[PDB]
């Protein structure tokens, strides 16, 4: 019954301001206090916001990362959590989770399914496709995807059709843009009798690309 | 079922009431987050530094930060200081019996 | 403000074994404590609250203890399901502060890595760079060493490496490294090679190709 479903997040130049939503259902809304943490990538949890319920006036509190430059607020007729974000910088680059507390205040026992925050000058840009054939069992195949941002590119193989055998290896920052690689690993006997086609999709950029990959 | 303590502050809703056995009844109002919570009591001397008094009310405990909660403890005779919550902004009531 | 520090930072667990991690708060908190899991790429979730008590849904092989400035989270019997990160939070005055974390991961028998090397695509060398890249897959433990040789020297300028987790069917972990040149270094040599050093063999697994 619970669910929590944040919204709002994407790039941003530093400085910058956005506003995220936390769509809040199966629950009354009034009766918990409601919360904002981040997790900035590989690094641990950091509490940031709070608000309370109808009985403690609906007060808040803020971590001294944010304090000054994010607001919390609720609408209470909706069942919606928000958090406008001003003066962003880089180090607010997060997944930001909404999240419900379950005695006033006390341990997060709900939370969303978060959101991405990116505060960066770098420009959206849609990646290079290059295929990985071996050098011309088992095979192995790759594909290497070079120079997008922001992050995330969704990465198939055969259109999702191949997923046992597959390495999708997380992003790494190169020439201030993103590059990431992914091998699948199959029978000798499927390829290159069988079609094996890399599928990259980078939303931020609008772009899709199919890579079919040929021997050598 | 383990409980949280409680952090925040207290208020005494009424006027404390002395029972006829030499105890004392001390109705409060819990002000802070963290509720189903233990309340913080301490029945000490005027240094702060032994526990003189005995607490009756077996485990207080604020329920529910709406309803206010009796608190039943046996102060010694002389000055004592009623302690309730933790600090900041601890209640810190003075006591004679 | 209270700190809460985590120990230890990463462990490797059979599955069947008893864990127990640990979580220190710089002052007292009584039980105002709370133990979250978070698996690769998903929310955190709560185990454990007021020290003690088990959130809804978790298994009763979860336990927590302490009260104080010392805690402890124990899974008796432990699953794969297990496997990922904890976290410990204080609910004292706020801020509500996180410890830093414990990585639970899966102990397993030793497998030597699956290493294939890639010459740069010829689409890429028209753009001017020249990516070489090695796959080495499904290995345990996680700990390897990559090696790029160029023409039987050394090559150390120019290497990314990328790490997965944990696999989620069979526990072993896999590494892609990459070695970087311009097109006109890449077409001033010959032999390319790519030398992994793993627990499992004595001799490096040796990958290599002539241009």
């Amino acid at each position: 019954e619970v669910k929590l479903v944040e919204s709002g997040g994407g790039l941003v130049q530093p400085g910058g301001s956005l506003s995220l939503s936390c769509a809040a259902s199966g629950f009354t809304f009034t009766d918990y206090y409601m919360t904002w943490v981040r997790q900035p990538p590989g690094k641990a949890l950091e509490w940031l916001a709070l608000i309370r319920n109808k009985a403690s006036g609906y007060t808040t509190e803020y971590s001294a990362s944010v304090k000054g430059r994010f607001t919390i607020s609720r609408d209470n007729s909706q069942s919606i959590l928000y958090l406008q974000m001003n003066a962003l910088r880089a180090e607010d680059s997060a997944t930001y989770y909404c999240t419900r507390a379950k005695w006033d205040g006390h341990y997060f026992d709900y939370w969303g399914q978060g959101t991405t925050l990116t505060v960066s000058s770098a420009k959206t840009t849609a990646p290079s496709v290059y295929p990985l054939a071996p050098v011309c069992s088992s095979v192995t195949l790759g594909c290497l995807v070079k120079g997008y941002f922001p992050e995330p590119v969704t990465l198939t193989w055969n259109s999702g059709s191949l997923s046992s055998g597959v390495h999708t290896f997380p992003a790494v920052l190169q020439s201030d843009l993103y590059t990431l690689s992914s091998s699948v690993t199959v029978t000798s006997s499927t390829w290159p009798s069988q079609s094996i086609t890399c599928n990259v999709a980078h939303p931020a950029s609008s772009t899709k690309v199919d890579k079919k990959i040929e021997p050598r | 079922m383990s409980y949280s303590m409680c952090t925040g502050k207290f208020k005494v809703v009424k006027e404390i009431a002395e029972t006829q056995h030499g105890t004392i009844v001390i109705r409060v109002q819990y002000e802070g987050d963290g509720s189903p919570c233990k309340i913080p009591f301490e029945i000490m001397d005027l240094e702060k530094r032994h526990v003189l008094g005995r607490l009756i009310t077996v485990n207080p405990i604020v329920t529910e930060k709406d309803s206010p909660v009796n608190i039943e403890a046996e102060p010694p005779f002389g000055d004592s200081y009623i302690i309730i919550g933790v600090e900041p902004g601890q209640l810190k009531l003075n006591w004679f019996k | 403000d209270i700190q809460m520090t985590q120990s230890p930072a990463s462990l490797s667990v059979s599955v069947g074994e008893t864990v127990t991690i640990t979580c220190r708060a710089t002052k007292n908190i009584y039980n105002n404590l709370a133990w979250y899991q978070q698996k690769q790429g998903r929310s955190p979730q709560l185990l454990v609250y007021a020290a003690t008590n088990l959130a809804d849904g978790v298994p009763s092989r979860f336990s927590g203890s302490g009260s104080g400035t010392q805690f402890s989270l124990r899974i008796n019997s432990l699953q794969s399901e297990d496997f990922g990160n904890y976290y410990c939070q204080h609910f004292w005055h706020t801020p509500w502060t996180f410890g830093g974390g414990t990585k639970l991961e899966i102990k397993r028998a030793d497998a030597a890595p699956t290493v294939s090397i890639f010459p740069p695509s010829s689409e890429q060398l028209t753009s001017g760079g020249a990516s070489v890249v090695c796959f080495l897959n499904n290995f345990y433990p996680k700990d390897i060493n990559v090696k790029w040789k160029i023409d039987g020297s050394e090559r150390q300028n120019g290497v990314l490496n990328s790490w997965t987790d944990q696999d989620s069917k069979d526990s072993t972990y896999s590494m892609s490294s990459t070695l970087t040149l311009t097109k006109d270094e890449y077409e001033r040599h010959n032999s390319y090679t790519c030398e992994a050093t793993h627990k499992t063999s004595t001799s490096p697994i040796v990958k290599s190709f002539n241009r």
